[PDB]
């Protein structure tokens, strides 16, 4: 079989730059690689075709070239809506074989996120389970550090976070950390904080209630 | 109570009705609150209505 | 157009078969070569089988050779795969595509993809709770809400809220798996403070594999 | 083991990208001077300077 090398694994640019992505054939393929798009949960998007060739209806900002068995896709200006995986396919032999993908992100400047927080509601409160949600809204970079504390007692083990994937337009991120209590915990303890740290934030931010508090 | 846009929609058409009196009015507006589900009935005798009174 | 649409993905046990179809429309067939290829969740592509309608001809990934295969009827400008003797790992949206379609040495179309799931777990709908919005999730004269989509399983759900007409600031989180072994997640959306009480919202919930549609009202607690 | 080589491509006009590579140590640094090489094509000669055990690279290409 032949296999298909790809790098970087991530690549992070500003919208305007010009990104270069790599595909290695671990032997001659001649030209026959072909560079996908797959991004907002889609399925896979033909670009380029036997290596240099632009499909129909694809932006002209995107252009492949070939070197004996290293090929590039290059994005001349870089736009928002460019962030995704892609990746690379050689058809030379069978089995066709898939480059392993490289992800492009989008560098944008610092944004604080706007932290928000939610008790369980009444309805789940019927039967026996909490659930404490803290939402981070729309910020960058992604990094993000969010802790729990209930009655003033770090939290841990019991949290799930969950990430949008970069935003089409304005490259920001969102992220959900999801605290999960019995009820009959939840209703022992008064002071549910999810406490935020980020780089665009001057100190870190807590977001808290009181069981009961309208 | 709120309103998805279709509801806003009906409302804004009796409330907009000029040969409609304002008992008339806010009684179909009442109606419209009252049962969802028929705001398309409602609607059209409101529109009757108002027409029979030019 | 050319189109592709996959169907008959879902939860099977270890061990079990599935069949999956491509209904192919906007050209035939018959004048292409047809792919699987498939995806594990987070994962990269992988290339499964592929035939050429015209003469049968067909070839196999070796990771399922002998437990998959690949047919067409062109009569009905379909093709398919039979998955038997399945294995957790082939858990995968599983797309098919078109190759050599109008010249193109490519996949130039793909369909949306069908999910499989290999496993013993248990169909199971979710629950929807009400994010409601509050003093603790408004600044600056916006305010977020939401739907928690909580114990389920298999995925996918979907959710979009009043029916498709609100589409900006929302925000639906990857489903992620709980220690339970069934999937939660939550959908938000940010609208303006001042529409609260006056604008409906509710999110619409569809899991398919449990049959489960939910139309969830969510207002001020 | 897999490590992560983390890298920030500095252009000669102030431009700044990052990149990751992963493998094990000697693939992941085999492909970060390959994939110099092959930008410096197009944006000058390069030049790397590596930090943290060689786990992080400052790439600057001469324009
Ligand atoms: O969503 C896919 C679209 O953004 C690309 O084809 C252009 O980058």
């Amino acid at each position: 079989d032949i296999q298909m090398t790809q790098s970087p694994i991530l690549l992070s640019a500003s919208v305007g730059d010009r990104v270069t992505i790599t595909c290695r054939a671990s032997q001659d393929v001649n030209t026959a690689v072909a560079w996908y798009q797959q991004r907002t949960n889609g399925s896979p998007r033909l670009l380029i075709y036997s290596a240099s060739f632009l499909y129909s209806g694809v932006p002209s900002r995107f252009s492949g070239s070939r070197s004996g068995t290293d090929f590039t896709l290059t994005i001349s200006s870089l736009q928002p809506e460019d962030e995704a995986d892609y990746y690379c396919q050689q058809h030379y032999t069978t089995p066709p074989t898939f480059g392993a993908g490289t992800k492009v992100e989008i560098k944008r400047t610092v944004a604080a996120p706007s932290v928000f927080i939610f008790p369980p509601s009444d309805e789940q409160l019927k039967s026996g389970t909490a659930s404490v949600v803290c939402l981070l809204n729309n910020f960058y970079p992604r990094e993000a550090k969010v802790q729990w504390k209930v009655d003033n007692a770090l939290q841990s083990g019991n949290s799930q976070e969950s990430v949008t994937e970069q935003d089409s337009k304005d490259s920001t991120y969102s992220l959900s950390s999801t605290l999960t209590l019995s009820k009959a915990d939840y209703e022992k303890h008064k002071v549910y904080a999810c406490e935020v740290t980020h780089q665009g934030l001057s100190s870190p931010v807590t977001k808290s209630f009181n069981r009961g508090e309208c | 109570g709120s309103y998805n846009k279709d509801q806003q929609s009906a409302f804004y058409e009796i409330l907009n009705m000029p040969n409609l009196n304002e008992a008339q009015r806010n009684g179909f507006i009442q109606s419209l609150k009252d049962d969802p589900s028929q705001s398309t009935n409602v609607l059209g005798e409101a529109k009757k209505l108002n027409e029979s009174q030019a | 157009e050319v189109q592709l649409v996959e169907s008959g993905g879902g939860l099977v046990q270890p061990g079990g078969s599935l069949r999956l179809s491509c209904a192919a429309s906007g050209f035939n067939i018959k004048d292409t070569y047809i792919h699987w290829v498939r995806q594990s969740p987070g994962k990269g592509l992988e290339w499964v089988a592929r035939i050429y309608p015209t003469n049968g001809y067909t070839r196999y990934a070796d990771s399922v050779k002998g437990r998959f295969t690949i047919s067409a009827d062109t009569s009905k400008n379909t093709a398919y795969l039979q998955m038997n003797s399945l294995r957790a790992e082939d858990t995968a949206i599983y797309y098919c595509s078109r190759w050599g379609g109008d010249g193109f040495y490519a996949m130039d179309y793909w369909g949306q993809g069908t999910l499989v799931t290999v496993s013993s777990a248990s169909t199971k709908g979710p629950s929807v709770f009400p994010l409601a919005p509050s003093s603790k999730s408004t600044s600056g004269g916006t305010a977020a809400l939401g739907c928690l989509v909580k114990d389920y399983f298999p995925e996918p759900v979907t959710v979009s809220w009043n029916s498709g007409a609100l589409t900006s600031g929302v925000h639906t989180f990857p489903a992620v798996l709980q220690s339970s072994g069934l999937y939660s997640l939550s959908s938000v959306v940010t609208v303006p403070s001042s529409s609260l009480g006056t604008q409906t919202y509710i999110c619409n919930v569809n899991h398919k594999p449990s049959n489960t549609k939910v139309d969830k009202k969510v207002e001020p607690k | 083991s897999e490590v992560t080589i983390k890298v920030n491509l500095i252009f000669a006009d102030g431009k700044i990208q990052t990149a990751e590579f992963k493998g094990t140590f000697e693939e992941a640094t085999a492909e970060a001077y390959r994939y110099a090489a092959l930008l410096a094509k197009v944006n000058g000669e390069y030049t790397a300077d590596l930090e943290d055990g060689g786990n992080h690279m400052n790439i600057k290409f001469a324009g």
